[PDB]
């Protein structure tokens, strides 16, 4: 029934020692005295340090904007560590001025006829994604803004080898516009000699699901030049069903 | 003598930086817990710094500070708003006593040893509104913060919001969609078309993975995994391929929704926030974009 007692005493020790003007004693006082000591000391002592709590956990800053003009009524200095921006810049300013041009319409609708939240790119022509979260108050928005976050080319295939995706770098790599590979099977750009080598390779990647396999072969460039290439690839399986979405390859000139 | 004791306790309780509204209603133990944890908080804050209905209300989530042994030294007030549970009820207690175990290891891994932390955890929720801890429910929190030295976790726990029960307005740059557990499109609204170029009719057979930039697939994988295990996710920023050349950037919050009378999963509902315009218009990435 009484380990209540011993962490009440643990409480009294632990507590007693972070009261400094009490910690500073060779002998340490009784129950009530340690208590009133803490009391009077607390009195001696949650406000803007809250603001920095925000800045530390969330990487965020406070700002109020009139829903009328979009002009910034108030901006927390925490804007500076976040956006690398002087409070100056945000006081004579409108929030539309502070975002990406394409982010404007969205903003018009968050400032229209409750409580608000949205994502937008704010400048520090360099922008960063920012999550603003706030609410409307007497006609204004009190919200907080928060941050977070060629040699070769990648492709994707259905299991048969048809190109289903290529990164634009393909054009530099093999001379082809994406359009010229997409839809066609990869073994068609292959030297007949190496075609079996390519085929069997697909087998191995599918038979063994998830791990990576490499193969080297001659790939038909757009100037029709056989290109030694290593491609190394693995299947991509749905997280829920674990059946096979497709195959991902990286094709690197060798 | 306990006359003096009890009365000094309550006196103490009163001008902790809180309303006597709640100060009043404390067992001495709570006064202790809170006293200490309040001190510890002021310390750690001194460690990092070398009228606030605004910051509290502006937030759509709350601040937690949690030691390495998992005891939650500090929690902002408005947690009650999101979690039901009051600060009072919680400071000093082990995070692990209020989190879905199965999330505990992962919590342990984000508790220790880059200092940037970003993960999802299920926490006990008791909210129409308020219930009691008996039939508590699991609520998913997106937690982002920094770990610090001691060892110490400072995070912001953001609820993800359940699409059928909104509290915020939505934009023109935001479309909404439904999926099988496969993330196969089963439904999408007709904001798609204006935003990325597809008719909703087009996507029905299609798994969502068909439309991610390869560079994002795995990240998406992570999200999927989590959506299923935990029940909700916010994805990172990722590109979705547009009806013709190029892509737009996105962020999707996914919620598994349940059959109410069946208590089985049904679908995934996705609030999809479009973050940009089609970036590469000249560039074609997939088979569908080649047509026409
Ligand atoms: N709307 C967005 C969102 C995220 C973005 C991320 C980027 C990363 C690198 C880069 N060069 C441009 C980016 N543009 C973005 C535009």
């Amino acid at each position: 029934e009484r380990r209540r007692r011993n962490k009440m005493t643990a409480y009294i020790t632990e507590l007693s020692d972070m009261v400094p003007t009490c910690s500073a004693l060779a002998r340490k006082p009784d129950k009530l005295t340690i208590l009133r000591m803490a009391v009077s000391h607390m009195k001696s002592l949650t406000d803007q340090e809250l603001k920095h709590l925000i800045l530390e956990a969330a990487d965020g800053f406070l700002f109020i904007v009139s829903c009328e003009t979009g002009r910034v009524v108030y901006v927390s200095d925490s804007v500076t560590p976040v956006l690398n921006q002087p409070q100056s810049e945000w006081f004579g300013s409108t929030l539309y001025d502070q975002v990406h041009p394409d982010d404007v319409d969205k903003l018009r609708e968050q400032l229209s006829t409750s409580r608000r939240s949205f994502i937008c790119r704010m400048r520090c022509p360099h922008f960063v994604v920012v999550h603003c979260t706030g609410y409307i108050k007497a006609f204004c928005l009190v919200a907080i803004g928060r941050l977070q976050v060629p040699t070769e080319f990648i492709s994707r295939h259905n299991i048969e080898g048809i190109f289903t995706f290529v990164d634009h770098r393909c054009v530099a790599t093999v001379g082809y516009q994406p359009q010229e590979l997409l839809g066609k099977n990869i073994v068609e750009f292959c030297h007949p000699e190496d075609q079996q080598l390519l085929r069997d390779s697909f087998q191995q990647v599918v038979k063994l699901k998830g791990q990576v396999l490499s193969v080297m072969f001659r790939f038909r460039s757009k100037t029709r030049e056989w290109l030694w290439m290593r491609t190394s690839s693995f299947t991509f399986q749905n997280p829920y069903s674990d059946e096979i979405e497709y195959i991902i390859c990286t094709n690197t000139n060798v | 003598r306990r006359s003096k004791e009890t009365e000094v306790f309550y006196e103490l309780a009163h001008e902790l930086p809180l309303p006597h509204s709640v100060s009043s209603h404390l067992d001495k133990a709570s006064i202790m817990r809170l006293a200490i944890s309040f001190l510890r908080t002021h310390k750690l804050l001194s460690s990092v710094c070398s009228m606030d209905n605004l910051y509290l209300k502006a937030l759509e989530g709350f601040i937690a500070v949690v030691t390495q042994d998992g005891d939650m030294i500090f929690l902002s007030e408005n947690i009650s708003k999101f979690m039901g549970l009051t600060q009072v009820e919680l400071t000093g207690h082990s995070i692990f006593d209020f989190t879905h175990p199965c999330d505990h290891e992962e919590i342990r891994e984000n508790l220790t040893l880059s200092t940037e932390r970003d993960f999802f955890m299920r926490m006990k929720c008791t909210v129409g509104r308020t219930v009691n801890l008996k039939s508590a429910t699991w609520k998913v929190l997106h937690c982002t913060g920094q770990v610090r030295v001691l060892s110490c976790l400072i995070i912001m726990c953001e609820p993800i919001q359940h699409p059928s029960h909104m509290d915020i307005p939505l934009d023109s740059k935001t479309f909404l969609s439904r999926h099988s557990m496969d993330m196969k499109f089963t439904y999408c609204d007709d904001r798609i078309l204006e935003l990325i170029g597809y008719h909703p009719e087009e996507l029905l057979g299609r798994s969502a993975y068909e439309f991610y930039h390869a560079l994002d697939s795995e990240n998406m994988t992570k999200s999927h995994q989590n959506l299923c295990t935990k029940g909700q996710v916010v994805s990172g920023q990722y590109r979705m391929l547009a009806k013709h050349g190029g892509y737009v950037w996105l962020e999707t919050q996914g919620t598994v929704i349940y059959n109410p009378r069946n208590l089985q999963p049904q679908c995934i509902m996705c609030v999809n926030y479009v973050l940009s315009e089609i970036e590469k218009n000249d560039v074609v990435f997939s088979m569908d974009q080649t047509e026409s």
